């Protein structure tokens, strides 16, 4: 085709449609569009200006990266792709919104005056954790059913169905023995057996020698709906309850789809038809989790070579690994072990080169293991360590914990720590036992909306990056790594499963199919 | 096992004990004992103040059964959660016990080994005072052997202190020597298992081997199958020898002969100590050395009963940690600074030992 008018008409195709592109955008595409005629020249042309559009244009001038890509996505060049498929996000890379409520809307940050989160935060931003916490549970729970009736709803006035809400500050006044009080509020004993209840504009006594608790595992800096009477400085609580749970589903429909999990995607990855097929395009799309990987001691390494015989056939995607990765954490002797550790799997993952090219290999360090381990987000193991591993396994990633797993619509979050224990010693009212601890705890953290639902020495967190641990809205998989049981439980389309300690599950652990959201049991505890 | 001494050299038997837990209930559940007995060792409730717990009255208690924990964590004594773990180690049998003065712990007979070892010229070294053969094995550079093996493993040397510290050892000792040598992965270790079987029955088979260091690949724990006790004869690494090995003024003489005596000295040393805390040829002295305060106030604590002691690989023997108390952790050395001097002296004092002092005032 002739150059001249080719170039003119891909200008004009592209001025026609309010685009410049600058000198080597229009070689380039003149270059990529030389072996195209009439027939379908004009077509290709509408079809690419179509995909240059998609993309995040921040100018009508376009660069030649930028049709570059929509030329490649012309040529497919996606095929059996890993990325928009299968995502690991740092903790540390989760955007950082906040809650509006004049708007009522979740902004990123850039478009807002809040300043970039870092280790060391201010004095404002430690009290700003707990405000948020608030904040997101306050508008989480005001669009329950417990609101305020239409205009003429029922004939006769209703107290927003006998659920009607106030604050502290409000009831600090006038509504003495008024008994049908229901505020929000944290926990806390402010004072010893003298426990009391704050929220952002005040604080209150809790006289809960009557508790009458719905099921949860209740602690101090625990977010409840307090039900009772006020009387001389004191709350006397009728009833405690957590605020309602929403699934995503409510709220994406209320919020739209907003990506609040993270990761490439500008919308929920929920919400797409193309990931939704590319989900599916494998059958059998699988997973394995497992937790407490000892690889300084050789019968965990010596099983591992027998897991990776036993799922040779069907190999997964990639295998999630959760930390406190060692028998002996302590120190140098462990830093030189991990080495080890990673020398000898690399080892083992090319005596199996199937397993190596087929599926990918993940690791989120615990508290335990060498360097940050005590503050959360943790950064990933020291890079020292993972040096010969990056080199040798290129089909790997080293990440925080928590961290965040997308694979194509389905959300996955991954966190170790023993977090049962240090949540029931922490307990304010010890539960009732009809119901099973995981299912009391995957219940209290779904509704405190949090991985963290303690006090800040009992979690240590960097406090401008607490909103990484907010379980909102509620995910896919729930990954709670804690030596304290293997389960799997589900409330508000999750599944909220822990896949053990992996020397004290007897080397039992995990399998998940997102193609089905089925999660199956690695009983291998003979292998 | 319990390794003893009989008039020869040793004898043995298999054994156990009712490992406590100090399960801390025993009301609602239960397992095949009701041993709530004579509740007294308070110190772990009083160690749990870095926990904050309340009215923590001592105990109830039951044999470690199973690897796994009742979950429903309660206690009857008063109502709260417990570690209940304890027994780290055995220390006396329950199901006779003797005085356990008159312990007299050495044995008679034994073979003699070293290991000590340079990547590239690993010095497994035989040398005894009844046989002459000796050995220096292996070496990678196997166009060649280790030369002083013969000339300085030979010491041209007898020490005066063998004639002092001598009445551990039957034969004599003795120091002149001749070697063989072998280099192959696959011939060192299996030979020298073959070797040491044999080598046993020279001084009849049931016999400890006093293995003079172990300061290679830590052969004490990773050497080929004993066939009877590993004594804690080695010395700790205190030649920490990697130059060039042929220098054997000092490698060979001083590293290999004059630490036969340092048989005499560590098992005396591991002896004496024992007539103060009972354990002579399993001691943990000249390493961190705990033991001999760990168990004695172990027992002290149980004179008066308070507690036998945990140990994680952090500090202490409690449960979840209020960061707060750490904060001490976490975080009287006055300089009064006279830069004139005007009382002119020789300005000097100097003190030690200040740690045990003070104890004493309270």
């Amino acid at each position: 085709m002739a150059p001249e008018r080719l170039r003119s008409r891909a200008l004009s195709a592209f001025k026609l449609r309010g685009l410049l592109l600058r000198g080597e955008a229009i070689k380039y595409l003149t270059e990529a569009l030389q072996s195209i005629s009439e027939l379908e020249l004009e077509d290709k042309l509408e079809k690419i200006i179509n995909a240059v559009e998609k993309q995040p244009l921040s100018s009508n001038m376009i660069e030649r990266s930028v049709v570059e890509a929509a030329v490649q996505e012309c040529s497919q060049s996606v095929d059996e792709t890993i990325e928009h498929v299968f995502n690991i996000i740092g903790a540390f890379d989760i955007p950082r919104f906040v809650y509006n409520s004049e708007r009522k809307k979740f902004l990123p940050l850039l478009m807002t005056n809040h300043p970039a989160p870092n280790l060391f935060g201010t004095p404002r931003d430690k009290a700003e954790m707990f405000r948020e916490r608030y904040t997101i549970l306050h508008q989480r729970t005001h669009r329950h059913e417990l609101f305020t009736p239409p205009v003429i709803g029922s004939h006769p006035d209703e107290s927003g169905s006998k659920f009607q809400l106030k604050t502290i500050e409000t009831l600090l006044g006038s509504t003495t023995k008024i008994g049908d009080a229901i505020v929000l509020g944290m926990i806390t004993q402010l004072k010893e057996g003298k426990f009391f209840l704050e929220d952002p504009t005040g604080t209150v006594q809790l006289d809960l020698s009557k508790a009458q608790f719905h099921s949860g595992l209740y602690t101090e800096a625990c977010f409840v709906l307090a039900e009772g009477w006020f009387e001389d400085q004191v709350f006397h609580v009728n009833a405690f309850g957590f605020p309602p749970t929403e699934p995503s589903s409510t709220t994406r429909a209320y919020y739209g789809n907003i990506n609040f999990f993270g990761g490439p995607s500008n919308t929920s990855v929920k919400t797409s038809a193309k990931l939704k097929q590319l989900e599916e395009e494998n059958k059998d799309a699988m997973f394995v989790f497992l937790s407490d990987v000892w690889l300084d001691q050789v019968e965990v390494l010596e099983k591992l070579r027998i897991m990776f015989a036993g799922y040779s056939p069907a190999p997964p995607t990639c295998f999630i690994l959760c930390g406190n990765f060692s028998s002996a954490p302590y120190g140098k002797n462990q830093v030189q072990a991990l080495k080890d550790s990673l020398k000898t799997l690399a080892d083992i993952i090319c005596e199996y080169p199937d397993i190596h090219q087929s599926s990918r290999f993940v690791f989120v360090p615990g508290p335990e293991d060498p360097g940050f381990g005590s503050i959360l987000p943790r950064p990933p193991l020291a890079e020292s360590i993972t040096n010969e591993f990056r080199q040798r396994v290129p089909f790997s990633v080293f990440t925080t914990n928590p961290c965040r797993i997308q694979y194509c619509t389905q959300e996955i979050t991954v966190f170790r720590e023993d977090l049962v224990n240090k949540m029931c010693r922490n307990c304010v009212r010890f539960p009732s036992s009809n119901l099973a601890i995981p299912n009391h705890f995957v219940k209290t953290i779904l509704s405190q909306g949090h991985l963290t639902p303690l006090p800040l020495y009992v979690c240590p967190v960097y406090w401008a990056y607490d909103y990484a641990l907010r379980v909102y809205p509620v995910p896919d998989l729930l990954v709670i790594a804690d030596k304290y049981d293997p389960f799997t439980t589900t409330n508000t389309e999750c599944l909220c499963i822990n896949p053990g300690s992996f020397p004290r599950s007897g080397f039992s652990f995990k399998v998940f199919y997102p193609s089905n959201k089925t999660v199956e049991d690695s009983k291998l505890q003979g292998f | 096992r319990l390794w003893a001494l009989v008039g020869s050299d040793l004898h043995c038997i298999r054994l156990s004990i009712p490992r406590v837990f100090y399960v801390n209930q025993r009301v609602a559940k239960a397992e095949e004992g009701a041993s709530y007995r004579k509740v007294n060792r308070v110190l772990p409730r009083s160690n749990m103040v870095y926990n904050l717990y309340e009215y923590s009255v001592p105990e109830d208690m039951y044999q470690e059964h199973i690897n796994e924990i009742n979950a429903e964590l309660s206690a009857p004594d008063i109502e709260g959660v417990y570690e209940t773990q304890v027994p780290l180690l055995f220390r006396a049998l329950v199901h006779s016990l003797a005085q356990f003065s008159y312990l007299e712990p050495g044995s008679i007979r034994h073979i003699y080994l070293y290991h000590h070892a340079q990547a590239h010229k690993a010095l497994f070294g035989i040398f005894i005072p009844s046989q002459r053969r000796a050995s220096v094995f292996v070496l990678d550079t196997v166009r060649s052997n280790q030369m002083p093996s013969l000339g300085a493993l030979y010491s041209a040397e007898h020490g005066l202190l063998l004639e002092k510290v001598g009445p551990e050892l039957l034969p004599p000792p003795k120091h002149t020597f001749e070697v063989r040598a072998e280099t192959d992965l696959k011939t060192i270790c299996r030979a020298i298992q073959r070797f040491l079987l044999a080598y046993k029955e020279e001084r009849r088979g049931p016999t400890l081997i006093a293995v003079q260091s172990s300061w290679e690949l830590k052969r004490l724990a990773s050497e080929i199958p004993v066939l009877e006790e590993f004594p804690l004869v080695p010395i700790c690494v205190a030649d920490k020898i990697n130059y060039g090995v042929l220098d054997w003024q000092r490698h060979g003489a001083r590293r290999m002969i004059r630490h036969y005596l340092n048989l005499d000295t560590c098992l005396s040393q591991a002896f004496e100590m024992s007539r103060y805390f009972h354990i002579p040829i399993g001691n943990l002295p000249e390493d961190i050395s705990t033991f001999g305060s760990d168990l004695f106030f172990a027992r002290h604590l149980q004179r008066h009963n308070h507690l036998l002691w945990l140990s994680p690989t952090a500090r202490p023997d409690l449960g979840g940690k209020e960061a707060d108390d750490n904060c001490l952790v976490m975080e009287a050395t006055v300089e009064i600074n006279s830069s004139g001097c005007y009382s002119t002296v020789c300005v000097e004092l100097d003190l030690q030992n200040l740690a045990v002092n003070t104890i004493l005032q309270s």
